[PDB]
């Protein structure tokens, strides 16, 4: 009845789900859309003990060819009984994650498999990259003020990111190293990094091939550029180390003109980069999703 | 919840995980 | 200045953390106890960009030989975490704090495993431990499991019931006791509560539960648990070490390997035909109550496996 060969996990209200579905339509494959936001209350999924017994809304969906994995009101529930609500969410999440893991084991090429979460833990991700020979910034995750005083003394001017991600990057200034200012991190760990003076670059990788790279120089004026094949090689290597099929990397150049990998993203956005630099991101992604169906 | 006693409690039924 | 050759991850108030540290002392080794629950306030962690650059309370710990991973206490809903007041106060920032701690401690553990540390139950196995995937991995690998149905659709439940017969229901991920699927439960009124969350229905196996302990591809023992049905005023649990055929032993070892566990207490259960089906492998199984009621030594073999990594 439906294709169930290429599956997009996410909400129809999502711009990226929309783009990917449009690119697959314009390419000849109307994809099945697993809108897991409907899971418990509206839609229905049933798993049997056999890995192929996966039934979504009555229709068996064992082994899709490829999956694009993109993605609540409960403050009352969390204040009335938080233990129960957290367990309920774990029941749901468990069944959904099981669907995805079953497909991956069946042979499905899941574009960004949740198994990558392990390798994606930032404080471990950068160590994976460096310990495999890739250029990464000198970094320090700590809640120890003396550690950060020594790190600053050794590397020089540096910056600090939130540990898990969300905020802007700020520069560590001498005023911050005082006892009053530096003591704050006694219970507020952040990530300190050598300050790279080059220009930020976002590079997209899909199936061991770079798609593009944009320097994001006032209004955003991100413009497409071209980089060496050495750094292309390093980027695809990084993506194969972390275990990602489609990644949007952040790399920054040092004063010496050499790039350092900053961070790979589990599922990077592109609707705002492809419009501001006039390159095609969703295109090559849909091409890969379809290419998997051949084999 | 269908399993109403899911949250009723030191939850020990999750002590082996 | 500290022999971080063996590291026990867990709160020092955990009876199994205590049991393992005591075992290790009797063997001559002083374990380092890594209590993540004190992270922001009473512990110091510093990670460099290099996998070897790891500093806990000032000391460098690049690569322990072995780790016994009791618990990292990642969510406030775990076993050893008294987080009730904090969650009642501001549950959003408390979940934030637990996620913040977890990313760092998981980084530590993953760095260790990357360096070659023998992590007795590495956190990565979490992926394989999701039940609705674990049971299928086992089944498609040749091990018998119960006829199952994880679902939120009452019609699927009714048809599964009509196909199997007596059924039990239990949590998808865990957190409550399995019960017999009674007729009251199939009435629309309460079977329609599956729209709040799915549950696991299974064929009611009538045999006896058997807990098999596996450490490094070798079965330590197999304890049959019996509910003493004789006197109803005081039901007791009789646990007995029993011998299992080599077929069962090799199947248990294969399952432990498949999921990705070193130390595992897996629950199996026989059907009417008297043959075992695998119920579930645990990632941080307990063993004290079984040792006591069955007069077997599980902590000993664990401590020895840990110490064998240092050599
Ligand atoms: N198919 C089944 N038939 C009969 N009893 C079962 C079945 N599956 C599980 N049980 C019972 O449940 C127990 C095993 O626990 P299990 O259901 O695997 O974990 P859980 O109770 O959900 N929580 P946890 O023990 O923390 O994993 C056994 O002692 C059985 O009595």
């Amino acid at each position: 009845n439906l294709d169930t060969s290429i599956v997009v996990v996410g909400s129809p209200d999502d711009l990226h789900v929309q783009s990917v579905t449009e690119g697959l339509r314009a390419r000849g494959h109307e994809p099945y859309v697993f809108d897991t936001q409907r899971f418990p209350e509206e839609m229905t999924v049933s798993l049997g003990e056999q890995g192929a017994s996966i039934f979504v809304d009555g229709q068996q969906i064992a082994r899709p060819a490829a999956v694009y994995l993109r993605s609540v009101d409960a403050d009352k529930a969390m204040q009335d009984n938080w233990r129960r609500t957290l367990l309920a969410f774990r029941e749901r999440s468990t069944l959904m994650s099981a669907v995805l893991l079953r497909w991956e084991e069946a042979g499905t090429a899941v574009y960004n498999s949740p198994r990558a979460s392990a390798n994606i833990t930032k404080p471990f991700q950068l160590a994976l990259l460096r310990d495999a020979g890739l250029p990464v910034p000198r970094s320090l995750w700590t809640n120890d003020p003396e550690a950060v005083r020594r790190f600053h003394a050794e590397v020089g001017d540096c910056i600090y990111k939130p540990v898990a991600g969300g905020a802007r990057t700020r520069k560590l200034e001498a005023k911050d190293l005082e006892a009053d200012r530096i003591e704050r991190l006694s219970a507020a760990p952040v990530c300190f990094q050598e300050l790279l003076t080059g220009d930020d670059v976002r590079v997209y990788v899909i199936d061991d091939q770079v798609i593009c790279a944009l320097r994001i120089v006032a209004e955003e004026r991100i413009e497409a550029i071209e980089i060496s094949d050495e750094v292309k090689d390093q980027c695809v290597r990084a993506a194969k180390l972390v275990g990602l099929r489609y990644t949007g990397m952040d790399i920054k150049a040092g004063a010496d003109g050499n790039y350092r990998v900053l961070e790979l993203n589990a599922s990077a956005m592109f609707r705002g980069f492809e419009g501001r630099a006039n390159v095609d991101i969703c295109g090559p992604l849909c091409d890969a999703l379809i290419a998997q169906t051949k084999r | 919840l269908f399993i109403e006693d899911l949250g009723k409690v030191t939850t020990l039924a999750i002590g082996e995980e």
